[PDB]
């Protein structure tokens, strides 16, 4: 090396030092993909917790990087995200089948075979009113809802109508039934019953991500 | 009535073109190149490994001096490498980390990149301040930026996921020409050596040849069964090769206006991400989803060799202007420089 | 009237592509074979150079 | 704009101490290595010290090693030179010089205006001290080195500078052939091995001055005696 | 080092059987190689890089394999050729080499076992603390210091603190169970490092189990997915909590009590009681299996490894 080459190498090693500083921030920040429909209300949930609309929030000294977008080609970019936050609106029965087909594409995607999905069934307060009114019948859209019975393992909140619980868990079962169709434990769906004005939505992502991270470690130690 | 009649005329025109292509298909490239000797086994070793990217590498581009190259990763870092020494010459922090393409200007004074932010950012490498700064942000595409290539220091061509390609005036920041006609997301483009034409491949499984100055589509090439992900001009400018998700590479001829040869193998069932030619054009290098890069004999459609040095998808590759080496980028965050030995 | 306007443009485009001059595939194949042959010696990847002339030793 | 202002110079007693400061504005100071170069009255240039970007590498000339200390303050963009045991041999104009090193960079591209201090090895040879010239005529300047400046990587580390009367030196040619930014194309550098030539086609009034050839093959950086052009 | 030994003909096949310490080497080497072949296959894939578990695991398998190969050849050879130890090697070089290789390979599995427990503890109790990349170049630093700490303890008898003497039946050298100042200083130091390493593995692997069961008993976790991976981890941790403690604690306690016995267990002439000589031999063979079961409990007992073998 000449006198200038050694100085050039010194420049190169200072760049590597700056890349190392940015590496530590990169791993300590979790990347979350936010998917849904126009009426899903995902834009409200991210705003309450605070092209690509990125929002960064920190919970319990853990940094979360959530990319809100709103696709077979640009979905390859989000191949190493910790979790995919899929949000649907359970109130609209007409578009639930569209969401179910949309969810099937995400879950069975070739590049999303190892990404857990933190499914959100948004607007549960609105869903209860629709079932309570009784003007719209789910059996019109889903004939199998007539032969559906609430499992004994269900844990409805106090002051909740049993009719709502039967309808609420049927919507969840349709999404969960898609999750158990395939995957063989590579990825796990984490359904939740959230609403727009819910202040606990940040922790539901936090606890689920901890389980997602924990299940990644246990696969390393078990040599899966 | 009128709409039904017009769409019937389009089918008649398509049959007219198909008959015209069949008329000039007197022979096959396979029959023509049967007599020539094979290239043998192509053995390339990893001379250099460029480490420092902390995420998937999505694009790389050599400078015209055949020594410096720029690579883009989704850790939000554009890095320019001295390939001879593996020294990092620059580290450009990107405003948007979702970069999908990068280009090195032929003059060497500028680099460009852009991704899901729908912006092509031009970076000035030669400033009196000693740092790389953004010189232009080219806004106007309504979809993600998939590819970009400089014609000179003032002109750049970008293809987007909004089904259109654009030619930009960098000084004024406005797109002088817009190239429309693709019905799917345009995934790649390649400039002709004289920079008068460029081909683009989209997800409608079609490749269109565009005239830069005139601004219209000259020819449309079909034959793929899935999305085209990669495209590269032949070194003489009279042909180009494409790569699709159907695990096939096709060699199209501009003047014959049809496919000449298909590069596929029964073992290969994965999509192709990047394609390039050697300096003489005898070798067609393609990157694959199965973590490997297969070097093909362009004339005989034989797999000449395999570059197996990555633990994840081969996302990009490129051959130097002097033909001395080929770089391969991968989702495992490494770049490798390959060439053979006597 | 969006579909009818698009139909006219698509038909008009196919007219331009159908009026180009096309050479035989054998003629086109020969040019591709000729270019590879002429530049075979100056292709380092096809014919590796001696280690003294290889910048990536 | 890029600026380099030196301060702290002045008349000092022999054996005393003085602190020179170089404030940088208009460029990324922390990315550039910095040199101090001095010029004794009616004499040529003499390199004093070097501190790299990031302060990892520091070099001194033998005539000043142990007495001078060079340091930088990156947050304040200030370059320092702590001097001790000052001798009458240290009476010179001290220049602050920036130099960045990467593939294709142009080191020594900008010099400061300099500060005056008054106190109460490859050999570069420029045998021709002065050359009588006329405007519009081509002039050639020759430089010689005791060692071959051509390195095994292909670079020839020879720098050509121009110091117009009353002005700081300006970079003309870096690595023996490349033309510095902002320099007219009439200047051309040609050389081989140990013999180098600077050709100036169509000489003008501004080109009048002293020309120095410097080697950057190894430390300490050494300057030629200098060739003066006069009308 | 030429301790006088008189092995009775009755004990030549009852307690000091030549095959007693010969079958352990055959089984021990086979298990480590079998558990290293599968480890090599997983390493070649490179699909496990977010945790440094494979780095510690690779070191543990290599340490156990070498410990059962270096000491294995010495013991087997002495039972067939050159039975005498005071005549084949009159100089006290082989015994010092034997003494260093016994302590180094008798403490590295304990220290590595206490290191993998810390990796499992941080990767379970606080998943967010562990980064998503192992940085194996810096993972070997912990493995390297473990060997450095173990080898440092093994050179104290060579530096005047403790000594190595031939033990019963006369085919292996180990730290002398005397009452001298060096013997007490070195006898307890070996036990304290060994006792803490087993104590640290047990303490950490109990909190790790106390965390998985807390998750397993979780109402949401029970219905969130089929929790079968956490079950396999409890079994793996409980295997470590049993194999490590049962195999090593009797040996460490035996050394601690023997050195502190009043009157000393070793006569001033330099002869141990015959009852104590056989007890140390038996406890050593108990601790031998820990190097034979580490390739099993850590690797081969995995349901995801048994499937690959078939
Ligand atoms: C502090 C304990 C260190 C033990 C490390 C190592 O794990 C020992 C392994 C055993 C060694 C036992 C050594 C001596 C006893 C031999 C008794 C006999 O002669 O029959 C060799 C016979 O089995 C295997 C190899």
């Amino acid at each position: 090396l000449s006198a200038e080459d050694k100085a050039a190498v010194e420049r190169s090693k200072m760049i590597e030092k700056q890349l190392q500083k940015d590496k530590q921030v990169y791993r300590r920040t979790l990347r979350l993909l936010l998917l849904g429909a126009d009426n899903s209300g995902k834009s409200t949930i991210v705003k309450q917790m605070r092209g690509i609309f990125e929002t960064k929030f920190q919970v319990d000294k853990v940094n979360f990087h959530m990319f809100d977008v709103g696709r077979r080609k640009w979905i390859q970019c989000f191949n190493d995200v910790t979790a995919i936050i899929f949000v649907v609106d359970s109130s609209d029965y007409n578009r639930l089948q569209e969401a179910l087909n949309d969810f099937k594409s995400i879950w069975n995607n070739r590049w999303l075979r190892t990404i857990s999905v933190i499914l959100f069934l948004n607007k549960q307060d609105l869903l209860a009113e629709k079932v309570l009114a009784g003007k719209s019948k789910i059996e019109d859209y889903f004939p199998e809802f007539a032969r559906y019975t609430t499992p004994e393992d269900a844990t409805p909140e106090p002051g909740e109508d049993p009719r709502v619980t039967r309808a609420k868990y049927f919507i969840r079962k349709e999404f969960v039934d898609i999750s158990t169709a395939s995957g063989d434990g590579r990825h796990i769906c984490y359904p939740h019953f959230t609403c727009s004005v819910d202040t606990e939505n940040a922790r539901r992502i936090f606890n689920d991500c901890k389980d997602i991270i924990l299940q990644m470690n246990l696969r390393e130690y078990n040599l899966v | 009535s009128e709409l039904d009649q017009l769409r019937q005329e389009a089918e008649q025109l398509k049959n007219q073109i198909r008959d015209a292509r069949k008329a000039c298909a007197d022979a096959t490239l396979s029959q023509i190149t049967n007599n020539i000797d094979p290239v043998g086994r192509i053995q390339m070793r990893t001379r250099r490994t460029l480490r420092g990217h902390l995420a998937k590498i999505y694009a790389m581009h050599w400078g015209t001096d055949s020594r410096l190259l720029v690579s883009a990763s989704q850790d939000g870092k554009l890095i320019i490498w001295d390939s001879y020494t593996t020294n990092k010459v620059h580290a450009i922090p990107l405003r948007s980390s979702w970069v999908m393409t990068c280009a090195y200007a032929p003059s060497g004074n500028y680099v460009a990149c852009g991704g899901l932010d729908n912006i092509c950012s031009i970076y000035n490498l030669k400033t009196r301040e000693g740092n790389v700064r953004v010189s232009r942000e080219l806004a106007g595409h309504t979809g993600y930026l998939s590819c970009c290539r400089f014609l000179d220091d003032n002109q750049i061509v970008t293809s987007s996921g909004d089904t259109t390609c654009a030619l930009w005036d960098i000084e004024t920041g406005q797109q002088t020409t817009t190239f429309t006609g693709h019905t799917g997301d345009v995934m790649s483009l390649s400039l002709a050596p004289d920079t008068r034409l460029f081909v683009s491949g989209a997800c409608d499984a079609s490749a269109k040849l565009w005239d830069v100055r005139e601004g219209m589509c000259r020819q449309t090439f079909t034959g793929h069964e899935s999305d085209i992900n990669a495209i590269c001009f032949f070194p003489n400018g009279n042909a180009f090769a494409t790569g699709s998700d159907d695990a096939t590479c096709r060699l199209f001829d501009l003047r014959a206006d049809q496919e000449l040869m298909t590069y596929s193998h029964d073992n290969i069932i994965c999509g192709i991400t990047s394609v390039s030619f050697s300096k003489s054009g005898r070798l067609l290098l393609a990157g694959y989803d199965d973590f490997n890069c297969n070097v093909w004999d362009a004339l005989k459609a034989d797999r000449a060799g395999v570059l197996a040095g990555h633990d994840n998808r081969v996302s990009c590759l490129g051959v130097t202007d002097d033909g001395m080496a080929v770089a391969t980028g991968s989702w495992d965050s490494f770049l490798k420089i390959w060439n053979g030995s006597s | 009237t969006a579909s009818i306007a698009q139909a006219r443009k698509l038909v008009e485009q196919l007219k331009m592509e159908a009026n180009i001059d096309r050479i035989k595939v054998s003629k086109a194949a020969a040019d591709l074979m000729a270019y590879c042959e002429a530049h075979a010696k100056e292709d380092p990847l096809l014919t590796p150079v001696p280690a003294s002339e290889n910048p990536f030793r | 704009d890029v600026q380099l202002v030196e301060s702290g110079g002045g008349l000092v007693q022999p054996g005393g101490s003085r602190k020179l400061s170089c404030s940088a504005s208009g460029f990324a100071f922390s990315s550039f290595g910095m040199h101090w170069v001095r010029q004794a009255p009616e004499k040529g240039l003499e390199w004093v010290a070097y501190i790299s970007s990031g302060s990892g590498t520091i070099y001194y000339a033998d005539t000043v090693k142990g007495r001078f200390t060079i340091s930088r303050d990156d947050p304040k963009n200030t370059l320092f030179l702590q001097m001790t045991s000052l001798r009458s041999e240290d009476t010179a104009m001290y220049y602050c010089v920036r130099s960045i090193y990467y593939y294709g960079s142009s080191p020594f591209d900008f010099w400061g205006q300099g500060t005056t201090l008054t106190v109460s090895d490859i050999v570069m040879t420029q045998a021709t001290s002065s050359v009588p010239v006329t405007p519009g005529e081509s002039v050639s300047i020759s430089c010689r080195s005791s060692k071959s400046l051509l390195h095994s990587n292909g670079n020839t580390y020879l720098y050509w500078f121009l110091q117009r009367p009353g002005q700081s030196p300006q970079l003309l040619i870096y690595r023996m052939s490349n033309l510095a930014s902002g320099v007219p194309d009439r200047f051309s550098g040609s050389g081989s091995g140990t013999a180098f030539t600077l050709t100036i086609s169509r000489l003008e009034a501004e080109d009048v001055g002293v020309y120095y050839c410097m080697q950057h093959l190894e430390y300490p950086l050494t300057f030629g005696a200098g060739t003066k052009l006069e009308l | 080092c030429f301790r006088p030994t008189n092995i009775t003909l009755e004990e030549r096949r009852l307690i000091a059987s030549p095959w007693f310490a010969a079958s352990f080497c055959v089984v021990g080497l086979a298990s480590n190689l079998l558990a290293l072949s599968v480890l090599a296959g997983a390493r070649q894939g490179g699909s496990h890089t977010r945790s440094s578990f494979l780095t510690f695991l690779c070191g543990l398998v290599l340490t156990d394999f070498l410990g059962l190969l270096v000491t294995g050849t010495i013991v087997v050879s002495q039972h067939a050729a050159l039975f005498e130890w005071h005549a084949v090697d009159p100089g006290c070089r082989l015994c010092r080499f034997m003494g260093v290789v016994m302590i180094f390979f008798g403490l590295s599995p304990l220290l590595l076992g206490a290191a993998m427990a810390s990796e499992r503890y941080l990767g379970i109790t606080r998943p967010f603390s562990r980064p998503a990349v192992a940085s194996q170049r810096r993972a070997w630093a912990t493995v390297g210091l473990v060997w450095a700490a173990a080898l440092a303890l093994g050179l104290l008898p060579l530096l005047g603190v403790g000594r190595y003497t031939v033990q019963y039946p006369g085919s292996w050298c180990f730290l002398t169970l005397g009452a001298e100042s060096g013997d007490v200083a070195f006898g307890l130091l070996f036990s304290m490092l060994g006792g803490l390493s087993v104590g640290l593995s047990f303490l950490l692997n109990t909190v790790s189990v106390a965390t998985l069961c807390h998750v397993y008993h979780g109402q949401e976790a029970a219905q969130q997915r089929p929790r079968d991976s956490e079950v396999e981890m409890m079994a793996q941790l409980l295997g470590i909590m049993v194999v490590a403690s049962v195999c090593w604690l009797p040996l460490l306690v035996f050394i601690a009590q023997t050195v502190l016995r009043n009157p000393p267990a070793m006569s001033p002439a330099g002869q141990l009681s015959r009852t104590t000589e056989k007890e140390l031999l038996i406890y050593l063979r108990v601790a031998t299996w820990n190097q034979i079961l580490d390739p099993w409990v850590y690797i081969l007992f995995r349901r995801a490894v048994l499937r690959r073998l078939q």
